[PDB]
């Protein structure tokens, strides 16, 4: 059996660590719900 | 059970020790999470259990005791925080600018973080707390690193 445990609210939180790039990637997207790069 | 809102831990026994499968979100009594965390199995919350009430594989969403609650958006603008559940850490807000899946069907908004897969089902969040959609399904990139889609249901 799988079990749940509250792990914290739902919050934006002012002043968190802003980190990442924001990329424009050529997708497909198969029948199992598996993405991949289609190029 | 516990009912209440927020986010959650997804936690097996059937390996070594207590592991961390995924992360959920518990609204209006629904619970949500991604179809590879669960496999669409039952879930326990103390002595009580969840139902799968509705699931995708092709979406790799799931909700419990109910249908699919959150219907909020990426405005395609604005940054965004990943409320990141990470296995055995505490939960941390972490905000980035989403880039963007570009397929046949439509552009998706996509988050470059890197976390274990553990990670799986951890809500994204607008300026006003509304989860925006679910991530842990995307993509590894040139670099090695992983992208993941901004993976939101429809509310019927
Ligand atoms: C079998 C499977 N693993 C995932 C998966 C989910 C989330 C993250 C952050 C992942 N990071 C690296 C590799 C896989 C990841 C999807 N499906």
């Amino acid at each position: 059996d799988m079990y749940i445990e509250r792990a914290g609210d739902i919050t934006w939180e002012k002043d968190a660590e802003v980190t990442g790039n924001s990329p424009r990637l050529d997708v497909a997207l198969d029948e199992s719900g598996d993405f991949s790069l289609v190029e | 059970g516990e009912t209440t809102d927020g986010v959650y831990r997804v936690m097996t026994r059937r390996l070594l020790g207590s592991t961390q499968v995924g992360v959920g979100v518990m609204q209006e009594g629904v619970f949500h999470t991604m179809w590879h965390v669960t496999k669409g199995a039952a879930l326990r919350s103390g002595e009580g259990r969840l139902d799968p009430y509705w699931g995708d594989v092709k979406q790799d969403l799931v909700s419990y005791c109910g249908p699919w609650k959150l219907d909020a958006a990426w405005d395609g603008l604005s940054e965004v925080q990943l409320l990141a559940v990470p296995p055995g850490e505490r939960a941390k807000n972490i905000q980035t600018l989403p880039g963007i899946f570009k397929t046949k069907d439509g552009d998706i908004g996509a988050v470059a973080l890197d976390y274990p897969a553990g990670t799986s089902g951890s809500p994204i969040l607008d300026k006003c707390g509304r989860v925006i959609g679910l991530y842990g399904n995307g993509v590894v990139i040139k670099n090695g690193s992983y992208v993941s889609a901004i993976t939101q249901g429809k509310r019927e």
